[PDB]
């Protein structure tokens, strides 16, 4: 049931 | 704008496909608005629950386990479903 991750970025992500 | 993901340049409105670090597929979009945005979600797909091997729909795979040899399809279907037969000779 537990959904995969998706994912995200971007220019000055913090992450 | 443009987004920038594993060293390949993406024009906004593009989409593309990705593999997660887990070994997953995704899907992709690039959004841009003003920082290269961009997303990706995981597409229908399937998973062996002993191998952990990813499968994408329309894949088969042969797995060897309790010293059986079968062969196994991806249908997908919404649910990451898949299925498995022994390995059978036909004339
Ligand atoms: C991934 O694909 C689905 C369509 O199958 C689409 O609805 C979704 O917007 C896509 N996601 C991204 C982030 O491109």
């Amino acid at each position: 049931v537990v959904g995969l991750p998706g994912q995200r970025g971007e220019r000055g992500f913090p992450g | 704008d443009q987004c920038i993901v594993d060293d390949i340049t993406y024009n906004v409105q593009d989409t593309f496909h990705k593999k997660h670090e887990e070994g997953h597929m995704l899907n992709c979009t690039c959004f841009g608005q003003g920082r290269g945005r961009w997303k990706c979600d995981p597409v229908d797909q399937c998973q062996d629950s002993e191998t952990g091997t990813f499968y994408q729909i329309g894949d088969s795979w042969e797995k060897y386990v309790h010293g059986v040899r079968y062969q196994c399809y991806c249908y997908g279907r919404g649910i990451g479903e898949w299925h498995c037969q022994p390995l059978q000779t036909y004339p």
